């Protein structure tokens, strides 16, 4: 269901600082085989969107380790400690039900201070 | 591991159409060719996704009938092939190494290409 939560929307932000993004909706989000599925991802002006991954964020690249979450329920997390200078992309979180349903993040962005 | 697609296909409206997103240096039989959309001023909205091994198919129900893709095995290559345009289509698309049937992970997505516009 639904555009799922930005959690930020974007607002200026000054180098090397911090930041978070959170992934929720009404929808069940964690099927019984256990992991949960929020499906995150990244991408820079001049597109390539980056592997966020399944469980609540993840990833298993060279995507700089400033990036990172975890998670429970329907409520989901990822974290951006030292926010630098070169991040001017844009985060989304993915559904989960298969052939059905077409919704990704509300365009959560970097905007400078 | 690497992707190609066709470039700006800036045209009048009603034209049939094609576009098309090649695979190299993988095993492109082997994992499915996923798809996104972009329009000028918007985010981003799910459109389907097909299997190159066998063209097992299944276009999102905000898109099915009015869009038609299809992949060869051999050239390793797959394409949108739509049966003539729309002004609602005008957008940068996409193409990708697909999301399931991973031994576990859903998300999956870990191989992509540079993008096309089709624009009226
Ligand atoms: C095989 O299936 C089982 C049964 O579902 C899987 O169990 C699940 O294991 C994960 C840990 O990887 C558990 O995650 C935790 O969930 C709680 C909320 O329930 C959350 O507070 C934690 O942050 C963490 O995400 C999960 O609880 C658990 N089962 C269920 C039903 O949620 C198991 O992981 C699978 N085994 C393998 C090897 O794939």
């Amino acid at each position: 269901d639904i555009v799922m939560t930005q959690s930020p929307l974007s607002l200026p932000v000054t180098p090397g600082e911090t930041a978070s993004i959170s992934c929720r909706s009404s929808q069940s989000l964690r099927h019984d085989n256990g992991y949960n599925y929020l499906d995150w991802y990244l991408q820079k002006p001049g597109q390539s969107p980056q592997l966020l991954i399944y469980l609540g964020s993840k990833r298993a690249s060279g995507v700089p380790d400033r990036f990172s979450g975890s998670g429970s329920g329907t409520d989901f997390t990822l974290k951006i400690s030292r926010v630098e200078a070169e991040d001017v992309g844009v985060y989304y979180c993915m559904q989960t039900l298969q052939t059905l349903m077409f919704t990704f993040g509300g365009g959560t962005k970097v905007e400078i201070k | 591991v690497q992707l190609v697609q066709s470039g700006a296909e800036v045209k009048k409206p009603g034209d049939s159409l094609k576009i098309s997103c090649k695979g190299s240096g993988y095993k492109f039989a082997t994992y499915w060719i996923g798809w996104v959309r972009q329009m000028p001023g918007k985010g981003l909205e799910w459109m389907g996704v097909i299997y190159p091994d066998d063209s097992d198919t299944r276009y999102s129900p905000s898109f099915q009938g009015q869009v038609s893709i299809s992949v060869d095995k051999s050239i390793t290559t797959a394409y949108l092939q739509w049966s003539s345009l729309k002004a609602s289509d005008t957008a940068i698309y996409y193409c990708a190494r697909c999301y399931d049937f991973w031994s576990g992970y859903q998300f999956g997505m870990d191989v992509w290409g540079q993008g096309t516009t089709v624009t009226v």
